[PDB]
């Protein structure tokens, strides 16, 4: 199996194992998964829409400089911030280091033409 | 840090990540930080008591 | 990191955990979720629509 326990199977995320015998006992090879190259970017707890807050489903919001997007938190892939990727959790008065800015409507666009 | 390189993130975004993997949203850590962090706090207060 | 374990760092929700040297021995501060106010609702499997 695949163990989520931290170090119990490698110095890394636990992708898998691999046995071998050797005399009086076991030889575990552990592959694992770790990050590297990382880089800084700004970040944001939640995204203020037109009177609402946005929180990533599944990700972190994060910036280049110029423009935000939404990306996983264990590899760099940046996304448009669009409303499947996020949620809506009231309005902007309760989130300190809520950042404005526009979250794109996936259906508008399509439905306008 | 103890997986790789240390990444550096805020502590309430942190503390976002570990309410997530505990089944409980961002927003609810997010909406209330003051009082989780006073929790926090009386907590560690109280254990040195 | 986080554990899934149950009851194997505190008692509640894992969130996080402190290390503190102590005289032969290690002492770890245990931060979890406790959930609190419960209040009773009607509930069901599945709802039924058209
Ligand atoms: C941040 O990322 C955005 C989005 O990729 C960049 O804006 C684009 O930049 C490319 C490359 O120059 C252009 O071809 C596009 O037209 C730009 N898009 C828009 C909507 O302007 C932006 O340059 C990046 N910023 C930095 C500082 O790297
Ligand atoms: C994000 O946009 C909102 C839009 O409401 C800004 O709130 C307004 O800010 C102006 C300028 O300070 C005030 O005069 C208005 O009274 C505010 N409107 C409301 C409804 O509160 C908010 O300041 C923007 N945030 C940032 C960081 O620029
Ligand atoms: C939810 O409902 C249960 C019953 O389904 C409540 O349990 C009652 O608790 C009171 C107070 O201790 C007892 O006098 C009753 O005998 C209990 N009922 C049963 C059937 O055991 C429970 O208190 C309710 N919870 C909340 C938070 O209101
Ligand atoms: C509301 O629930 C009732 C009860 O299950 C459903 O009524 C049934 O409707 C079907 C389809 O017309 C009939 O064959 C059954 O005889 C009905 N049952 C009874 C007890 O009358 C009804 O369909 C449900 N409504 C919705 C919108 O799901
Ligand atoms: C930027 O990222 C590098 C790694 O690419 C890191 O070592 C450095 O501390 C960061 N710079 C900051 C936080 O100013």
């Amino acid at each position: 199996g695949q163990s989520k326990r931290v170090d119990f199977c490698g110095k890394g995320y636990h992708l898998m194992s691999f046995p071998q015998s050797a005399p009086h006992g076991v030889v575990f090879l552990h592959v694992t998964y770790v990050p590297a190259q990382e880089k800084n970017f700004t970040t944001a707890p939640a995204i203020c829409h037109d009177g609402k807050a946005h929180f990533p489903r599944e990700g972190v919001f994060v910036s280049n400089g110029t423009h935000w997007f939404v990306t996983q938190r264990n590899f760099y892939e940046p996304q448009i911030i669009t409303t499947d990727n996020t949620f809506v959790s009231g309005n902007c008065d309760v989130v300190i280091g809520i950042v404005n800015n526009t979250v794109y409507d996936p259906l508008q666009p399509e439905l306008d033409s | 840090f103890g997986a790789g390189p240390a990444l550096q993130i805020p502590f309430p975004m942190q503390m976002a990540y570990r309410f997530n993997g505990i089944g409980v949203t961002q927003n609810v850590l997010y909406e209330n930080q003051k009082l989780i962090a006073n929790q926090f706090n009386s907590a560690i207060g109280k254990i040195q008591d």
